[PDB]
């Protein structure tokens, strides 16, 4: 049967990065869709993009560096090839902003700071090697800490809707995982928002909890109609808060009425039913 | 078993130019999955194996997109866009569909 | 990845030897390995090969019955002893990983997905095995 | 129905760090029983010590320094109240090793180092407070990143097999998580060990899996019975690697045969069956 | 957790004010609140509460009908409209959080324990709202 | 409603000796989960209240272990080890059971 995690939001993780879900919330007006790799897990199990199926690998990246190119590797030490997705898994996910990683070594002391600007020519995580920029030689593995504006276009602010350039130009299929849309019908994408260490109020945006990505690849649901309808229950009363609609591509929409950011976050995701893409919902409230 | 015959055994090009190295199987090497379980191997003189295709076209880590896997069904061809003088040496193509795992005589690819 | 293969010697003809390949680097419990040998002078040639669990052992019909694959999950280890040897096996012999492909979703998924597919991603260095008097 | 991750092993996460499952093995023979606080979730998702139902909790400390103390909080940003276990939920357990955590904020840059020693005085996670040891002042949400050898006593070496004194002396109730035994009958607990990153090959062991933790914790399994005898299955051929059994209070036991450290990881825990706790177990093997 | 209140001003006997407390530092989405009032030289008096999800408004009898408690979860932000305010109201007023248990189960096994337990734990520093002519 | 009568009104005491605040509910304040729903708050002189004691018994964060929890049903006795002087001030017994979350007159512990 699918099933979503019992578990508050409070309680859960973002996909994007190793942090606590603090919103629920919508997109600004300019973003239609989004192309996140992290966070990709449809209804059925099926890991799309980069997305591990623990937190333990999200935003992670392990690989020998050369001090000038860090080639990159699989967590578990093994060899990349660009066959799985753009770029190894678990590779951070965050567009319009820089990276900044905390890198430890097995058998060594000493955490290491690892500056990461996501624009340049020598980023190209697809073909198995991201610029070292300072870090020293050998193996590393490095998890997300926490992100800045981007070093260019200089001037731009941080805009978490976007994914990185994973190079892999012209001739070469990309692996990326598709763009996910607005389904219509007034219908908005719900983003399960998290506070990320920076230099600002940064919310970033995922569109499943990793758990709920555990859930459903452990889990992997045969039967998936068009659509499954969730209500938010808000688990010390027991009433509904608001209708979304979880799509097979692994996302959650909602018709907002002015809503999703004035649902509180210590509700549970209950599935409602199946339900046809074109079903109406009730307005967040 | 599996038999995997080349063509040629010796393949003279110069620097930049394509070459396409030809791998016969005697059993089809196409899978229900629609990928060729067909490898390319280049053993350089005096280094152990290493892969750098597999599944017909998919290329390995640190492989670059001059090495391309063409062909299907039981012919294979291995094509270099720009031959390079790090590609000379010895190129098996290993079936690796099924155990004991056959690899074919091998293509000495040398340059002009 | 880093596998250290050591342990080749000179045999008399119909001795033992013991060839271990020490792996270094990644999971070694998750990955299969396979043992293959190059005669001097002639091609490669596929010896054995050997599951994670140890217990899917595959052979050569030339070595069938002569060698013996096994593995050391504790110590991160690959066992290939050989009795009786002859001339004919007087070779290099290199531990090879088999590829690896992440998870990626389940045995649903990964039926269709040509994950098996034999090929050796990487490689040691090889032991030179000389069998004569 | 109680249920396993059907999850191989190598993707999930320690309970105790945030760090990939590496191997299966036992406990050295001179320790006999364990007390670990994280990684304490019984079979009916009672989650107890200082367990947290995410990785995004693990292992990581949130509170506000003033320079001497941190006096720490929920990582919710919420105060802490001796009353739930030994420590916030999600304190790090690693007995016998001095800690090293990233120290981030929301709002600020600069991650920063923070050295933890467990053994002093003022090591009270119980009265929520914790030493600065040069933590300058603020709110900060920290992630365990790597360990040592303890500081004191000097010339002991690292022992994961303790956990830290978590001060609340004579007089209080504890909360401590009650120490977990090998169930005799020629059995001995079975540790999930990851990799962690410290001057040597450390092993960290815990008692379940963290996605194993949000399964039980998200299922709340109703029924148990004396154990739960499991196998441990290889995905790809489906043959069965040997038996051990999960005690209710959450932890997995099996009799070697000289094993469990020869199993590979890559395997998959399927629960098997409700048995009694007398129940006999073919060796590992 | 820090509570910050705002809005308190002169009122007309029967006029209209409204309270505001920004909350910092935690999840406000998961949390419960309440106002209170300690009238100049009295003890302290609950006036009203809130529940996270804001559709359970709980009242005095002595403000049940004239004040209205509300909250904006997206700007963090606590609400206390008063109408019709008499000179009884004279009072500061608090913006106080109930106290929270971690999640540490579920709802069979935090039934049985006791997490409602109406306990302040955190407390602004209140607003003075002076009724007079 | 709940009215919470508290004893005495004024409790002078000299730092460092034991003092006993007695609080008594018209309703029992023992709950079926074996708590008893009655909080200790302490508003120091020009401060907001400040959460002492909940649940009975149990302290809150930063609590010494000299505000101690006692008594049950419907009497309750705030009881401080070692009065020091930054305890001074109105202690209030709370009634957490139901709303209206009804306080007691206080009682305004001076120290000697």
């Amino acid at each position: 049967p699918f099933t979503l995690p019992n578990l508050p939001l409070s309680s859960l993780s973002n996909s994007r990065a190793p942090l606590p879900i603090s919103s629920i919330g919508i997109s600004p007006d300019n973003v239609q869709s989004v192309q996140f790799q992290n966070g990709r897990c449809t209804l059925d199990g099926r890991l799309v993009g980069t997305t591990p199926v623990s937190l333990s690998h999200v935003a992670k990246i392990r690989g020998t560096s050369n001090g000038t190119v860090i080639n990159l590797t699989e967590l578990d030490g093994t060899p990349f090839h660009p066959f799985e997705g753009p770029a190894p898994i678990g590779f951070p996910d965050l567009g319009g902003c820089d990276w900044h990683i905390n890198m430890t070594q097995f058998g060594h002391s000493s955490q290491t700071q690892y500056d990461v600007d996501t624009t340049p020519d020598t980023f190209v995580p697809h073909l198995g090697s991201i610029q070292a920029n300072g870090i020293g030689s050998g193996n590393y593995v490095g998890v997300l800490s926490w992100i800045s504006p981007p070093s260019h276009p200089s001037g731009s602010q941080v805009d978490l809707w976007k994914i990185p350039n994973y190079g892999s130009s012209i001739t070469e299929a990309t692996h990326l995982a598709p763009s996910v849309y607005p389904p219509g019908f007034g219908e908005v994408l719900v983003f399960f928002m998290s506070k990320m260490p920076g230099p600002g109020a940064y919310n970033l945006p995922c569109l499943l909890p990793q758990e709920y990505i555990s859930h459903l690849a452990s889990e992997q649901a045969p039967t998936v109609g068009e659509a499954a309808l969730l209500h938010y229950v808000d688990p010390d009363t027991g009433r509904n808060l608001g209708e979304f609609k979880a799509y097979p591509d692994g996302f959650l929409t909602c018709v907002p009425n002015g809503g999703p950011q004035q649902l509180p976050i210590n509700g549970v995701f209950v599935f409602v039913s199946w339900v046809s893409r074109f079903y109406q919902l009730k307005p967040v409230g | 078993d599996i038999v995997m015959s080349q063509s040629p055994v010796s393949l003279p090009v110069t620097p930049g130019e394509p070459a396409s190295i030809s791998c016969r199987s005697s059993q089809s090497l196409l899978h229900s999955n629609g990928y060729n379980y067909v490898d390319w191997y280049l053993q350089k003189p005096g280094q152990s194996p290493q892969l750098l295709l597999y599944l017909g076209s998919n290329r390995a880590a640190g492989v670059p997109d001059r090495f391309s896997g063409s062909g299907s069904g039981t012919d294979f061809t291995l094509k270099i866009s720009r031959v390079e003088a790090e590609d000379v040496g010895v190129y098996y193509c290993m079936q690796a569909l099924q155990t004991p795992y056959t690899f074919g005589q091998g293509t000495k690819l040398d340059i002009k | 990845v880093q596998l250290l293969e050591s342990g080749g010697a000179l045999v008399h003809p119909g001795g033992s030897l013991r060839l271990s390949c020490a792996a270094s680097g990644f999971t070694f419990s998750s990955s299969s390995f396979s043992w293959v040998r190059q005669a001097p002078g002639k091609g490669l040639e596929w010896v054995s090969g050997i599951n994670p669990s140890g217990h899917d052992t595959y052979y050569a019909d030339s070595v069938k019955g002569r060698f013996t694959i096994s593995r050391d999950n504790s110590k991160d280890t690959l066992f290939l002893e050989m009795n009786s040897l002859r001339a004919e096996d007087t070779a290099q012999y290199y531990c090879a990983k088999k590829i690896d492909f992440p998870f990626r979703g389940g045995r649903r998924y990964s039926d269709s997905r040509p994950y098996n597919t034999g090929s050796l991603d990487s490689w040691g260095q090889g032991t030179l095995v000389t069998v004569s008097s």
